[PDB]
């Protein structure tokens, strides 16, 4: 039937999403903060640039 | 893409003539049209320009009050009615399509042209120091051309165009806005320069890369052309 | 002229204060609600805002015209201030008349022809029409920019009123009849056009009653306010004999009362009844 | 049999949750509390695009930060030269109801679609000099909600049939199809490397898929309402999503769980679009209350507000260089801040 | 000005595009928009075909009294409706077709009408109820094989209105059934309306040719009410 096929496909899918290496949230936090800090000096929106350097304002 | 022109022939001094150019294969209402004249064994000279939708019309000083230009959009036709023709007007006349916008490429198509026979203060002086430099296939070449004024605009675009008139053919856009390479042209060709001095380099010359090379401005409406630099086999 | 007795003069002053307060409150509230929001800034609401500011300018004429009444003729504000009194008042009155008739025309076009015909109405058209109507109103008061005010006759504490020169009266008379058309032209517009509108909303109940009752009340208020104004202006410009002056001064007391009443009631009649303006007020003020 | 498989799925879900809580060692708020505040940000409208007749619904910046593509339900695609407020191109659409539009990075191709159920791709540099129908991709059995370009020969499209399709423009065929989603897919985003992509659906679920393998590598279920937008962190290892529940949730692919939540009491409406700046510290999210809010991605605090609108903030996007932000609304008005 | 030659040409092209957009707006605004919905058992397709004489959207132009009308039908989009219905905001009317002849699934159509009426997006848009399939309903009521009392227990208590004007040559039972269906639908529509939007039910048949005129009249009444709202008259 369709029910058995759908159930087996779902079970196999959950297996694939479960048996995978994962890292701790602290590492992800550190990496994201490092990326933001390193590129914090290259984001005009966060750090406004001088009007001479603003294409949208002379 | 097809531009076929007619109306060139033998004329008398003081009479008027009518040049008709039919366009097919591309939209004619969205393309500005330029009429250009080249005297026999001479360089290209700009006659007139008309923008899309009969919006803007601009002539040259020598043809002010004598030449008139019009465009029949539904028929995709261009009419040049010129009066008081004289011995100075004999030339090959080309109709050139041009499109203007960010990332555009004007002067990209040229008509075959019509042969017409009859019996600088404010302009940018487009110099071409090189006149005739023979060169061989397989050898890199470069040609430099200057200007009276720094062509670089506040925009950042340097309005310098490079064309090639291969022997017995109409001119072909090679490079637009000083560095951008036109569609269908080999990457051997490359253009560089600064405000008042520009250069065109052909990496590996070939038989196809032989002809006169012209350098044109695009700041002032006169749209003055360069003198020319021939290449030999 | 001879100042009125205490009599009904003091009650007239009191009613003047009441109408002044009511009109300024209503017009200021309207102008605010149209400036502090955006859904209430439509073409119709723009006409109402123009009318509201014009009516505020009119009501600002209350203290000077009340001074010339409570106080007798002696005028000390100078030819310039009197001149400006009569010019700003006339211009604002005629601008509001033009705005009312234009609103009537727009209502007729949009309402009597909901899908019979659609005339596209753009913001630019409404702005240009407002500018043109105001310019026409001001220029129609242009003769009063060259034909009013001579106070020179003890010479300062008992000087003459801001009357026109005797011979100059001639010119004045002509204008006071030209402006009579400004009564007849909107009237024909309002009674006819709204008439047709009332025909559509009665030839088709809960909601199409209230609209055709507000339109009738608006027309009646229009006649009540604006007819005595012009009637009395012409009576005053034919003040040949003393009893004509008496009749004119008292009738024109009544006419001033009704005219400033018109300014008081315009926002209530036109804006308050509308659900959009009422809701916006219930928001900005509660 | 069915009961056994259902119980196995339940056990696998419980194992997933247990592993997540095992790796849920700490929160970003604890770690990020030592980061200096971003502070008040004063973003003011820098450019207004006015030439549209109806609701604006989709917009995506190309490789450059100058050209802007916008799609309007009047049935029109407009390419504007943002620096000069010039309509570079105007293209009528065979279907008036348009909801998605994508810009190829090279700029030679543009794509869009809507309730027509067929994705339309045109090109700007035709030899004829006019825009023409380059491709008409068909096969989706539901509205096209989003679409994105891997390159000039590949295009990803999300539709309401609970299935997403990667197509080849050369042959106009469904190169790959994913049917793992349960709810309607609303938005699509592309990872930097393009080897992976993440989608969000109305089932309150986001899913990560491989472009070539095409299997649901990971799933995220942290929302309580339909998801309207999806955007990936610039580094490509994390993403953020917003739903009608009036909150935003940012997840990390590597940890396979939620990382942070952004919301406040006053906001009581859904989310339209979410995006990140070049640094990623500024998370700009649209709203249905005529407003957009830019928050501190790390510290999760209100940094700035864009209130220059008269209707829904249907779409919002950031440029490649991050020099400005564009916002399109239901009132046919496009506003660009910086 | 500082614009270079090639910038002024682009500006000229931009102004030309602006004028073309103005022309397109002129063409667009003169027409009225209708979103048409119903079920397979409902006579949707025949209604659409008569008005004329895997795409997810079907468009139909029709002119009534020199007025253009868009009619938009959604057939291939999935059963879910709350998501793709936002696109059809600012549509002058929503023509909902209900199979008045079908008694078994009338409850589901009634619930669907409830859901559409309660839609927050469609709170300022008018709905026209076309109770299609009126000859079939007439025969079904006349025969007596299928009774509406079983499906709707309150039909027994319901009575034929005295103010009602029965159609010529109409038997009392058919009129009572039609008025009961219309009464239920009107009761649902009135709730939560608060005057923001008005419903316009009408008895329509598969072969009836008055659909165009009825739609035009309803979309004229809707426009009149909207103008009353905007022009400060109500
Ligand atoms: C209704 C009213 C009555 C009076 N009162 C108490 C009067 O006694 C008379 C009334 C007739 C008026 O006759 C003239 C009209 C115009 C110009 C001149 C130049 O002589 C004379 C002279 C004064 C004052 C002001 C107003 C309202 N005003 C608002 C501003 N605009 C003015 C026209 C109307
Ligand atoms: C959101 C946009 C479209 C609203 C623009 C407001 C326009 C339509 C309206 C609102 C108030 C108006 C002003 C009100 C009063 C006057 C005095 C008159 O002597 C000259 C015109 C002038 C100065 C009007 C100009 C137009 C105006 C500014």
């Amino acid at each position: 039937t369709a029910s058995i096929a759908q159930a087996r496909k779902l079970v196999e899918q959950l297996k694939m999403e479960a048996n995978i290496d994962r890292i701790k949230v602290s590492k992800a936090a550190a990496d994201l903060m490092a990326y933001c800090e390193a590129h914090a000096k290259e984001d005009p929106l966060l750090t406004p640039v001088p009007a001479s350097e603003n294409p949208f304002r002379e | 893409v097809q531009l076929v022109e007619s109306g060139g022939g033998l004329v008398q001094p003081g009479g008027s003539r009518k040049l008709s150019c039919s366009a097919s294969g591309f939209a004619f209402s969205s393309f500005g049209m330029h009429w250009v004249r080249q005297a026999p064994e001479k360089g290209l000279e700009w006659v007139a320009y008309i923008s899309s939708g009969s919006g803007t019309i601009y002539y040259a000083d020598t043809v002010k009050g004598r030449f008139t230009i019009s465009r029949d959009d539904p028929k995709n036709t261009l009419f040049l009615q010129m009066t008081s023709l004289r011995s100075e007007d004999t030339a090959m006349y080309y109709c050139v399509r041009s499109i203007y916008y960010y990332g555009s490429s004007p002067f990209d198509f040229w008509g075959q042209g019509t042969t017409l026979t009859v019996s600088g203060s404010a302009d940018i002086v487009m110099t071409q120091a090189t006149s005739s430099v023979p060169v061989t296939p397989g050898e890199s070449v470069s040609i430099s051309c200057r200007s009276s004024k720094s062509l670089l605009h506040s925009n950042g675009n340097t309005y310098l165009y490079w064309f090639l008139q291969r022997p017995g053919q109409s001119p072909q856009l090679l490079i637009y806005r000083m560095s951008n390479l036109a569609s269908g042209v080999p990457d051997r060709f490359s253009g560089s320069g600064s405000g008042t001095a520009f250069t065109l380099t052909i990496s590996r010359l070939e038989a196809e890369d032989v002809g006169v090379y012209y350098c044109m401005q695009h700041l002032e409406y006169p749209l003055t052309f360069g003198a020319g630099t021939k290449l030999e086999l | 002229c001879s100042p009125f007795p205490l009599g009904a003069l003091v009650p007239v002053t009191a009613v003047c204060l009441c109408l002044f307060v009511v009109g300024v409150s209503g017009n200021v509230v309207t102008v605010m609600l149209i400036g502090r929001y955006r859904d209430m800034r439509t073409t119709t609401n723009l006409y109402l805002g123009s009318m509201a500011v014009s009516d505020l300018l009119i009501l600002l004429g209350l203290p000077f015209d009340l001074y010339r009444l409570w106080r007798s003729r002696p005028w000390v504000f100078g030819p310039l201030l009197c001149r400006l009194s009569l010019y700003v008042g006339e211009g604002c009155t005629y601008a509001t008349l033009l705005h009312m008739t234009a609103l009537s025309v727009e209502r007729y076009l949009a309402i009597c022809r909901p899908l019979r015909a659609r005339v596209l109405v753009t913001r630019r058209r409404v702005r240009a029409l407002i500018a043109v109507l105001w310019a026409v109103a001001l220029l129609s008061a242009g003769p009063f920019l060259f034909l009013v005010g001579v106070e020179q006759d003890a010479a300062a504490l008992f000087s003459r009123e801001c009357r026109p020169s005797p011979a100059q009266l001639g010119a004045l008379r002509v204008m006071l009849w030209v402006t009579t058309a400004y009564f007849f032209l909107p009237f024909l517009c309002l009674s006819i056009l709204y008439g047709l509108i009332g025909r559509e909303l009665w030839s088709s109940e809960r909601g199409h009653r209230q609209t055709v009752r507000v339109l009738l009340v608006v027309v009646l208020a229009f006649i009540i306010c604006w007819l005595p104004f012009h009637v009395g202006r012409i009576i005053y410009i034919n003040t040949e004999d003393s009893r004509m002056m008496y009749f004119s001064q008292y009738f024109n007391i009544v006419a001033l009362q009704l005219f400033y009443l018109s300014a008081s009631i315009n926002p209530i009649l036109y804006n308050l009844i509308s659900k959009k303006y009422r809701a916006a007020a219930f928001k900005l003020l509660l | 049999e069915l009961d056994q498989l259902r119980q196995e799925a339940e056990q696998l879900k419980n194992q997933i949750r247990d592993a997540r809580k095992a790796c849920a060692d700490a929160t970003l708020s604890q770690i990020t509390n030592n980061i200096d505040p971003v502070g008040r940000i004063q973003m003011r409208t820098r450019r207004t695009l006015r030439g549209h007749l109806a609701k604006i619904y989709a917009m995506h910046w190309g490789t450059d930060s100058r050209l802007l593509v916008s799609a309007s339900q009047d049935g029109k695609l407009i390419i504007w030269d943002s620096y000069t407020t010039n309509k570079v191109h105007a293209i009528p659409l065979r279907s008036s109801w348009v909801m998605t539009c994508a810009y190829a990075p090279s700029g030679n191709y543009v794509a869009c679609g809507g309730l027509d159920n067929i994705c339309s791709i045109y090109n700007l540099k035709t030899r004829e000099g006019n825009v023409r129908v380059s491709r008409e991709l068909a096969g989706h059995t539901g509205y096209l909600s989003c679409c994105r370009f891997l390159d000039d020969n590949q295009i990803v499209t999300s539709s309401g049939d609970t299935t997403c399709a990667l197509w080849d423009i050369e042959t106009g065929q469904q190169t790959t199809t994913f049917t793992g989603h349960t709810g309607d897919v609303m938005s699509l985003s592309l990872a930097p490397d393009t080897r992976l992509f993440v989608s969000g659906a109305c089932d309150a679920s986001a899913k990560l898929w491989d472009v070539r393998e095409g299997m649901c590598r990971q799933t995220f279920t942290g929302h309580e309402s339909d998801i309207n937008a999806i955007c990936f962190f610039p580094n490509g290892n994390a993403f953020a999503t917003g739903s009608d529940d009036a909150t935003c949730r940012l997840f990390d692919l590597r940890a396979d769980q939620e990382l942070m939540t952004y919301s406040h009491d006053n906001i009581i409406c859904g989310i339209t679009s979410v995006s990140f700046s070049k640094s990623g510290r500024l998370l700009l999210a649209g709203y249905d209350d005529f407003n957009c809010n830019v928050w501190d991605a790390l510290k999760a605090d209100r940094a700035g507000v864009l209130a220059g609108h008269d209707n829904r903030v249907s779409c919002l996007g950031v440029t490649d260089d991050g020099m400005a932000v564009a916002t399109g609304s239901w009132d046919s008005f496009l506003k660009i801040w910086n | 000005c500082t614009l270079s030659a090639e910038d002024k040409a682009a500006v000229e092209r931009s102004k030309m595009i602006e004028k073309q957009l103005q022309k397109d707006k002129q063409v667009y605004r003169r027409t009225l928009r209708l979103l048409l919905l119903g079920a397979d058992n409902s006579g949707k397709s025949t209604i659409v075909k008569q008005m004329r004489i895997t795409s997810g959207i079907f468009e139909t132009k029709f002119q009534v009294d020199k007025v253009n009308f868009h009619m938009f039908d959604v057939g291939a989009q999935r059963d879910e409706r709350r998501k793709w219905i936002q696109c059809f905001n600012d549509v002058t009317a929503i023509i909902f077709v209900v199979d008045s002849s079908d008694y078994n699934r009338l409850q589901e159509a009634l619930n669907d009408f409830k859901s559409i009426w309660n839609n927050r997006w469609l709170r300022t848009i008018s709905v026209i109820l076309f109770l299609n399939k009126q000859d079939l309903l007439a025969e079904k009521v006349l025969a007596g094989k299928s009774k509406i009392e079983d499906y709707f227990p309150e039909f027994a208590r319901y009575t034929t209105p005295e103010d009602a004007t029965p159609e010529p040559g109409e038997d009392p039972r058919v009129t009572r059934a039609k008025y009961f269906i219309r009464k239920e639908f009107v009761d649902i529509s009135t709730a939560s309306g608060d005057g923001r939007h008005i419903c316009y039910p009408h008895f329509t048949c598969s072969v009836d040719t008055e659909n165009a005129r009825r739609i035009f009249n309803d979309c004229k009444d809707i426009i009149l009410q909207m103008n009353l709202r905007e022009y400060n008259l109500v």
